[PDB]
RNA sequence: AGGACCGAACCGACUAAUGUUGAAAAAUUAGCGGAUGACUUGUGGCUGGGGGUGAAAGGCCAAUCAAACCGGGAGAUAGCU
RNA sequence: ACACAGGUGGUCAGGUAGAGAAUACCAAGGCGCUUGAGAGAACUCGGGUGAAGGAACUAGGCAAAAUGGUGCCGUAACUUC
RNA sequence: AAUUCCUUGUCGGGUAAGUUCCGACCUGCACGAAUGGCGUAAUGAUGGCCAGGCUGUCUCCACCCGAGACUCAGUGAAAU
RNA sequence: CGAUGUCGGCUCAUCACAUCCUGGGGCUGAAGUAGGUCCCAAGGGUAUGGCUGUUCGCCAUUUAAAGUGGUACGCGAGCUGGGUUUAGAACGUCGUGAGACAGUUCGGUCCCUAUCUGCCGUGGGCGCUGGAGAACUGAGGGGGGCUGCUCCUAGUACGAGAGGACCGGAGUGGACGCAUCACUGGUGUUCGGGUUGUCAUGCCAAUGGCACUGCCCGGUAGCUAAAUGCGGAAGAGAUAAGUGCUGAAAGCAUCUAAGCACGAAACUUGCCCCGAGAUGAGUUCUCCCUGACCCUUUAAGGGUCCUGAAGGAACGUUGAAGACGACGACGUUGAUAGGCCGGGUGUGUAAGCGCAGCGAUGCGUUGAGCUAACCGGUACUAAUGAACCGUGAGGCUUAACCU
């Protein structure tokens, strides 16, 4: 059973929906709006925020920390620099989710999830 | 949750000292039997701390009789009268699980400072 | 594991009597684009209750 | 806890030093023997010269178990071992003369009294 | 015999003074006031209908907010039946306190329990497992054998198999009544309850014992 | 120096599981034995069926062997379904 | 018979760890193996852990679990030495 | 006893229990000396028994990690 | 014999009583405990290991008992293959011999994606006569019905003693089934740390990837048993064997021909659950719909404009619910999910700095840092203004009833 649990496997193991899940965060923090499945993409809002209410403030350690959560000194940076001012008077819910009809593919309900502030 | 940690609140004991894995630990237990009741004591290293409020509890270890005696005293319960410290051992963690393999001359714990 | 006796056109259809497709019950109609969309969904142009999310 | 095939040591001066419970006293089906019930053993390793040698077939009372006893009020004394008083197979009194090491007040009744005076520490 | 209805707060210990941790269950029982009362004459059964709170404000609909309104009550949760015993009678603008239960030494509880799915039967029936070696293959935890050869040719009625477990209404008897706490609006019992934090309980004086 | 030892390629298949209209008309994973010699392998040739070869199992002779495959007698015969 | 978890002879043989062509991560270099997206029921397959007992299961220690390397000390009956 | 129907022949060991095992008794249905009789160090993916460690093999199963099974979209057999 | 898998073992059960225990009674060579036999009674229960392929059997220890049978000597489209019963080889015997011996010995492929019936769950359609939201009554069906040990009655009755009660209560127990995590722990590859090899972040530091989660130590929520709460009727009715009262036939006598009365874990209730597809389709409470025309085939007829109410459906966030279906609570007049704040809980004094030490390291910052699923809040984000199904007064006869 999944009493009271979270967290969507997606089918894969821990390794695999852990690195996949870095670099959608590493695109969605670059280009401010992505296009995903909407399952995976409401992990992203729970792995995404955290981290920016992290580089709300700025730090040594909280950066060191973004780092080893990001792998990308370039992300971080920008993360960093742009979103923590700019969502610093916000009090959580810096990400919206857009459903937009399902992909030809796969048959698959897909999403825009973006920021807050894109424009 | 305001009514469970307001009954669980109502009767807890407010003097419960402060300890920490590893320092050699005294409890006072009431033992009842026949017409009157005694108060036992039981000396030795807490191995283990689960607190909860007051369904908090300590493991105590101690070497009697040449054979190993694990108590689990629940912190606010009525028989547990009292609990003293007399030393404090320096333990980088907080579960003492390593002790029931050595005895003699290994089992045994350095003094933490101030 | 195997029949014995071939089924009937009657059983094949009462077993596909109820595998019917459904459609939408309402298409929503966006408040200033004029076009119809799924509902909590956007539209193909990028407009959502109202104000356009996805300018291209 | 104590069940079939388990080895246990003794707690007395009767010149046994590795018993095996090999049945368990109480009703049909009863699986584990708790602090203070009575089980059925057989000597596997015994004192060169004693009260008792090596292939008997006798009662015992258990005394402690690993495991252990919860208290009315949570707590549970949890040994190092597994240990048993052996008795007599028709007048379930204790053999030896000494008791070694500490025991509960579990087995605190009319049937063990010479055992709880003769503990050295009944916790 | 009129019980009354609760929400589960959950469970808890309490140490008496004499050294004892009685398993205690907080059970939230506020004023099951009164919707219908049905009389030996128009309904033949005598019984009492109960709600509690309101549950909410623009959620009752037409139907549910005129039976409200024809009894003189606020809105509520779902309504719950008693029936009640020879010699007493209530009115309907009068309602139902916790202090009826206070004279009571042990009652009965009732609820939904738990659900856990679609259970196999060695959780759902309790079956005993086979031997996961030895040459075993692709049967460990199946049931096995479910009837007999040619005679009767088939599997009789209420086999055990796999099914849904849980879910259902279940009724523990006969649990202590340790505290009854008027001003607070409280009642405890001696544990075991079903369901989980937040489900909705129907406590009855135990006829039991 | 050993028809030596542990152990890789290489050769083989002793156990278990999976697989049995399978990835495969004998396979896969975890274990296993020999692994400087009576070893293994590439190429070319010879041994042709009542015969060949066989550290010998009635084993192999092109997924077929107590008598290989193809064509003929041959629509053999069948008191048998 | 397949765009098949099978087989096929030789040549070149990097860094660190490592006795080693054993094994781990990498270089030059090549791939993600031609269906995916959901949820996380029972049961199947490959595994991890587990309070007390430790072969009591079984036809059978089958499977599983366990040891496992270097240097030194030290090592019994028997024996063709 | 790779050989014995009576046989689970009798005795002692091993366990509480041992139709298996070990050493003897010799009543050899129906052992026996190159179709070899008895031993034998080493050797054996050889048969049987026992002991120490070890563990879900088991009392008694419980949870978890992935692939199927369940749903959706595309393609799309079979034995009978 | 155009194919019905045979011994034994594991899981799963069902039925019968020629009843193993419990329950009731009669006769006893029944003083009491404790026995023998018979009768009634199937509600429940009815062991663990060594030997050998076990069935059977011997032994060891318990239990109140470790019952006999039918169901392909139950169950291989649930499983193995230890035996028999293929192909190799040997032993002893048989025969000159190829080869055989319910004689032995070592080894030796158990294949099927469920069409229908059978059973466990869970849905779609319609019915129940205007359409709805609820509570139920209960025709009926299903689940449980086990019993040990001590204390008082007591060393009382009985018995010369040895020994030892029936009846009635109380406590503690074992095997079950139900329900939970308040406690004990297990798991908790999504939480915190220790540590090895290698690669990378231009380099130290700090990290990330792989090597079974690399190997490990603990551990939140959830699930769990080994953990803790509950239950095995108390009682009522008619009764089986069997006791009787009043009683004639048959002046007596007799439990029976009338009548009356006691009498079991057997039966129905009493305990729990499902339950109006109970088509015999049921009751109560509250609601909603109170416009006109036209047509022929003049009737439970059809069509047009307006009307679209109660309510339902659909969509989105989701759940202690759940395979999919299905069932909770919310959709701005809001805490339903995510995020955030604070706390709780786990791991363990985070990096960065300064010191001390040549160094590995320790100290102060600092019980710090982090903290998945937990708890109180917070509209910051996502739950849309709509639109879609559902009607507009609900058939005939008769009955009592007010006009
Ligand atoms: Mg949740
Ligand atoms: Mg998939
Ligand atoms: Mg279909
Ligand atoms: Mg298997
Ligand atoms: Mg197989
Ligand atoms: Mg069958
Ligand atoms: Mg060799
Ligand atoms: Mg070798
Ligand atoms: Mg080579
Ligand atoms: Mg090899
Ligand atoms: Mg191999
Ligand atoms: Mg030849
Ligand atoms: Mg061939
Ligand atoms: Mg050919
Ligand atoms: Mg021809
Ligand atoms: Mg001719
Ligand atoms: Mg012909
Ligand atoms: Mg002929
Ligand atoms: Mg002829
Ligand atoms: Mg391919
Ligand atoms: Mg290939
Ligand atoms: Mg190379
Ligand atoms: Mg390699
Ligand atoms: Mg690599
Ligand atoms: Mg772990
Ligand atoms: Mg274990
Ligand atoms: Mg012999
Ligand atoms: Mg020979
Ligand atoms: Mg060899
Ligand atoms: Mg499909
Ligand atoms: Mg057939
Ligand atoms: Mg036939
Ligand atoms: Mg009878
Ligand atoms: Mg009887
Ligand atoms: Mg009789
Ligand atoms: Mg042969
Ligand atoms: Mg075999
Ligand atoms: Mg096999
Ligand atoms: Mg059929
Ligand atoms: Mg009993
Ligand atoms: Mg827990
Ligand atoms: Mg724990
Ligand atoms: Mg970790
Ligand atoms: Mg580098
Ligand atoms: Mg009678
Ligand atoms: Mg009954
Ligand atoms: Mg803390
Ligand atoms: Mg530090
Ligand atoms: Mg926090």
């Amino acid at each position: 059973m999944r009493h009271r649990k979270s967290g969507r496997q997606l089918n894969r193991n821990s390794s695999h929906r852990q690195a996949m899940f870095r670099n959608m965060a590493g695109s969605l923090v670059r280009h401010e709006i992505i296009k995903t499945t909407l399952p995976k993409a409401k992990e992203l809002r729970r792995v995404v925020e955290p981290l920016i209410t992290l580089a709300k403030t700025d730090s040594v350690a909280n950066r060191r920390l973004a780092f080893a959560r990001t792998r990308d000194n370039e992300i971080v940076a920008k993360l960093f620099n742009e979103l923590g001012p700019r969502f610093a008077s916000r009090a959580g819910g810096y990400t919206r989710i857009l459903k937009c009809g399902f992909r030809a593919g796969d048959n698959a309900p897909m999403a825009y999830i973006e920021l807050v502030d894109r424009s | 949750s305001n009514i469970i940690k307001q009954l669980e609140q109502e009767q807890m004991k407010q003097d419960v000292p402060s300890f920490r894995p590893g320092d050699t630990v005294e409890v006072k237990v009431w033992v009842v039997e026949g017409s009157k009741k005694r108060l036992q004591a039981f000396e030795g290293v807490v191995i283990a701390i689960r607190n909860r409020g007051l369904h908090s509890a300590f493991t105590v270890r101690k070497i009697s009789n040449g054979e190993g005696v694990e108590r689990v005293f629940q912190t606010h319960s009525p028989v547990v009268d009292s609990i003293s410290v007399k030393r404090r051992g320096a333990v980088r963690k907080a579960k003492l699980y390593y002790l029931r393999e050595r005895t003699g001359k290994a089992a045994r714990i350095k003094e933490r400072l101030n | 594991a195997v029949q014995q006796n071939k089924p009937t056109r009657s059983k094949r259809g009462m077993r596909r009597s109820h595998d019917a497709l459904t459609a939408v019950t309402s298409l929503s109609v966006d408040k200033t684009s004029g076009e119809k969309h799924l509902r909590h969904h956007i539209t193909a142009d990028g407009y959502y209750r109202g104000r356009k999310v996805i300018a291209k | 806890m104590i069940q079939e095939q388990t080895m246990l040591n003794v707690a007395d001066n009767s010149g046994a030093r590795r018993v095996m419970c090999i049945k368990v006293l109480g009703g049909s089906h009863r699986r584990y023997a708790g602090v203070g019930d009575i089980i059925k053993i057989t000597i596997k390793e015994a004192i060169p010269r004693g009260k008792v040698k090596k292939g008997d077939v006798l009662k015992a009372v258990v005394v402690r178990t690993k495991k252990g006893v919860r208290r009315p009020d949570g707590s549970v004394i949890r040994f190092d071992g597994n240990a048993c008083v052996l008795l007599n197979n028709n007048s379930e009194q204790p053999i030896g003369t000494r008791i070694f090491g500490p025991v509960t007040r579990e087995l605190r009744s009319e049937k063990f009294m010479k055992i709880i005076s003769l503990a050295p520490e009944v916790l | 015999m009129i019980g009354l209805v609760g929400k589960k707060v959950g469970m808890t210990r309490i140490f008496t003074e004499d050294g004892v941790s009685i398993p205690v269950t907080v059970i939230e029982v506020e004023a099951n006031r009164v919707t219908q009362v049905k009389d030996l004459a128009n309904d033949g059964y005598r019984a009492i209908q109960v709600t509690t709170g309101a549950k909410k404000a623009n959620r009752v609909t037409k139907p549910e907010a005129g039976h409200f309104a024809k009894a003189g009550v606020e809105a509520g949760r779902g309504l719950w039946e008693f029936r009640l015993a020879e010699g007493e009678e209530f009115t309907v603008g009068q309602s139902i306190s916790v202090e009826l239960f206070a004279d009571v030494k042990k009652v009965d509880v009732t609820g939904t329990s738990k659900g856990k799915g679609f259970a196999g039967t060695v959780k759902r029936w309790n079956f005993r497992t086979q031997d996961a070696t030895h040459g075993n293959s692709l049967s460990h935890r199946v049931p096995g054998s479910i009837g007999q050869n040619q005679t009767p040719g088939k599997v009789f009625k209420g086999k055990k198999m796999a099914g849904q477990m849980g879910n259902e209404r279940v009724t523990v008897q006969s649990l202590d009544v340790v505290r009854v706490d008027a001003e607070r609006n409280l009642l405890l019992v001696k544990g075991a309850v079903p369901g989980a934090t937040g489900s909705d309980l129907i406590v009855k004086p135990a006829v039991k014992a």
